[PDB]
């Protein structure tokens, strides 16, 4: 299970 | 830039051995089957970004809305400053990695 980014959009 | 038959880890190794910094691809989501995910290489490492398909548009669970995945990919390719993570660090879609 890979890393997913937390985006500020 | 769409790789229909690869996992997140395979995407990482593909980007690290055949791509450069700024290379990216799109692939189907393991955790949200039926949806898609961007894998993006920056500073020698690879991160991943879920793409939301509501049936009325695509987006990145926030931000501008798009009619098609391709329009989404095209938009961030052309707008390198728009994918800021909460850290404040930008993540740039620069070079699509072909199949």
């Amino acid at each position: 299970q890979v890393e997913y980014l937390d985006l500020d959009l | 830039w769409f790789h229909p038959n690869i996992t997140g880890v395979e995407a990482e190794n593909l980007l690290l051995t055949r791509g450069v910094d700024g290379s990216f691809l799109a692939r189907p989501s393991k955790s949200n089957p039926g949806d898609f995910t961007l894998s993006v290489r920056r500073n020698g490492a690879v991160t991943h970004i879920k793409i939301q398909n509501t049936g009325d548009y695509y987006d990145l669970y926030g931000g501008e809305k798009f009619a098609t995945l391709a329009e989404l990919v095209q938009y961030y390719m052309e707008h390198h400053g728009q994918l800021k993570e909460k850290n404040g660090d930008v993540i740039e879609l620069k070079y699509p990695l072909n199949c």
